[PDB]
This record gives C-alpha cells, sequence and structure tokens, in this order.
C-alpha cells in the first residue's frame, strides 16, 4: 500500500537494484522499498502460510530476528508482476566497497573490527539456516554513526543444506576454486573462500584476483604491508582444497583476530 | 591500478 509509506525517489541511482527511499508512516521510520520483477527471480520459495515467494523474501525472513548485522525486512506486498520489499535504512551509510576506493586499504584495526562484524553475521545467517553466496564489499553497509556493518542483498542466497550445492549465482571474483573448476561447492568453506578474498580487499585496497586462472592459482601476492598473522589468515580462508579452509571458530580464534574493537570505538577511532 | 565493481 501507497498508504502505509511515503514513497520517496530512486536510491543510489539503481546500484543497489530498484530501490527507492521512504518513510513508514506509523511512525516516521526511514525505509528502503526494493522491487523485484517476478519475470526475473531464480529462486522460489514457499512461506509457511503455502504462499508462493521469491527465495530471497525467505532468506530475509528467516534471519530478521533484528540482529543489528543483517539488513531487516520488515515487511512485503505482492503485486501483478512483483515483490516489493520493505527493509529498515540506517542513516547515515557507506557501502564498504564504495568506503574501500576512496579510504584506500584500510588499517588492521579497522580491518579487523570490520571483519568481525562481517563474520558474527555470516554466523547469524548460518545460525539461521540461510546461505548468502554473495559476500563481498558491496553488499556490506557501513553505519557510519554507530560503526555498525550491515550485510545487504540476500538476492543470490539459498538455504543452508550440507550436500553439495551445483548452482550458483553470486560474484565470480568471490567464488571459490571449486566452483570455477568443478562447478561444485559446499555452503561453508564457499563462504570462508569469500570471506578470505574480502579481508584481502579491505587490508590490500582491491581484490586479489580479477581472473579464473589466478583463483585456482593459489598464489596471493600481497600489493601492501600486511602483517604477517593477517597474510596468515588470508592464505589460510583462500586456500585452494575446501578442508584446508578454517572453520568459523578457527577463524575467530586466530591470532590476527584478537583485540577487536567494539562498534562504537570503531566509529569513534575511524569513523566521526 | 583501476578498481571496479563486479556485477553477480
Ligand atoms: O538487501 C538489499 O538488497 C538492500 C538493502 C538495503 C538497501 C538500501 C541501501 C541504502 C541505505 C541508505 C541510503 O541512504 C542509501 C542506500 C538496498 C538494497
Amino acid at each position: 500500500l501507497e498508504s502505509q509509506y511515503q514513497v520517496g525517489p530512486l536510491l543510489g541511482s539503481g546500484g543497489f537494484g530498484s530501490v527507492y527511499s521512504g518513510i513508514r508512516v506509523s511512525d516516521n521510520l526511514p525505509v528502503a522499498i526494493k522491487h523485484v520483477e517476478k519475470d526475473r527471480i531464480s529462486d522460489w520459495g514457499e512461506l509457511p502460510n503455502g504462499t508462493r515467494v521469491p527465495m530471497e523474501v525467505v532468506l530475509l525472513k528467516k534471519v530478521s530476528s533484528g540482529f543489528s548485522g543483517v539488513i531487516r525486512l520488515l515487511d512485503w506486498f505482492e503485486r501483478p508482476d512483483s515483490f516489493v520489499l520493505i527493509l529498515e535504512r540506517p542513516e547515515p551509510v557507506q557501502d564498504l566497497f564504495d568506503f574501500i576506493t576512496e579510504r584506500g586499504a584500510l588499517q588492521e584495526e579497522l580491518a579487523r573490527s570490520f571483519f568481525w562484524q562481517v563474520l558474527e553475521a555470516v554466523r547469524h545467517c548460518h545460525n539461521c539456516g540461510v546461505l548468502h553466496r554473495d559476500i563481498k564489499d558491496e553488499n556490506i553497509l557501513i553505519d557510519l554513526n554507530r560503526g555498525e556493518l550491515k550485510l545487504i542483498d540476500f538476492g543470490s542466497g539459498a538455504l543452508l543444506k550440507d550436500t553439495v550445492y551445483t548452482d550458483f549465482d553470486g560474484t565470480r571474483v568471490y567464488s571459490p576454486p571449486e566452483w570455477i573448476r568443478y562447478h561444485r561447492y559446499h555452503g561453508r568453506s564457499a563462504a570462508v573462500w569469500s570471506l578470505g578474498i574480502l579481508l584481502y580487499d579491505m587490508v590490500c585496497g582491491d581484490i586479489p584476483f580479477e581472473h579464473d586462472e589466478e583463483i585456482i592459482g593459489g598464489q596471493v601476492f600481497f600489493r601492501q604491508r600486511v602483517s604477517s598473522e593477517c597474510q596468515h589468515l588470508i592464505r589460510w580462508c583462500l586456500a585452494l582444497r575446501p578442508s584446508d579452509r578454517p572453520t568459523f571458530e578457527e577463524i575467530q580464534n586466530h591470532p590476527w583476530m584478537q583485540d577487536v574493537l567494539l562498534p562504537q570505538e570503531t566509529a569513534e577511532i575511524h569513523l566521526h | 591500478r583501476k578498481r571496479r565493481r563486479h556485477p553477480s
């Protein structure tokens, strides 16, 4: 209903998709109003009501408990040719891709805080039965006042399963070598690979690989001064064989990850 | 060096 929301202009000139600024009339809460065409939907799911919805709606609902680290779906609507998703809109924000573009390689203290929060957000997803499958800096929002990161865009995600995945519609330069070579992957170890790409991206200022040959080659060159502890974590996440990669527990127990800043400290030291 | 976004 355009009676329940005041709809404003397109956000980000379409870079997030068909997302418009909005305000919930009930209480002036800022929202992001995201439109998805039925004709362009890959995977469908069934709601507990038996209603057929896009998988993105199913995954968003499963993670929407109010944990700060993922975008919260507040409501959704079906239209003849589309679904409309009402998402919370934190302000002020910048996405982590733009943030790294203009700040350059991040100090390890800041990368540690950001990476730690991404890890907690992905753990939350997996605990809710959700595999995001498109972790990358473009899909992470920074709340610049609170110092809190938010994972966004579940449009490539899937229900978390323990069996093999044979489909993938995330970002190729973040996808693991077992996907490039065999078009097969398991969810957790593929997520860990994309987190290694993300961590390299943060401390070096851009992702390490652009070509399939680099992804499968097993060589990580560091173009920026990076501590030995951080290099070790990155190389571990980017092990060619999935079983050689760390678990989320091993990542968060790694020496490089200790003594993380709180979100508010992060904002005060690095963002304000 | 050119840093770019990558569509899903
Ligand atoms: O989950 C998604 O796909 C998704 C989630 C959130 C957004 C909104 C981002 C934003 C927030 C504030 C602002 O001022 C400008 C942009 C878009 C897509």
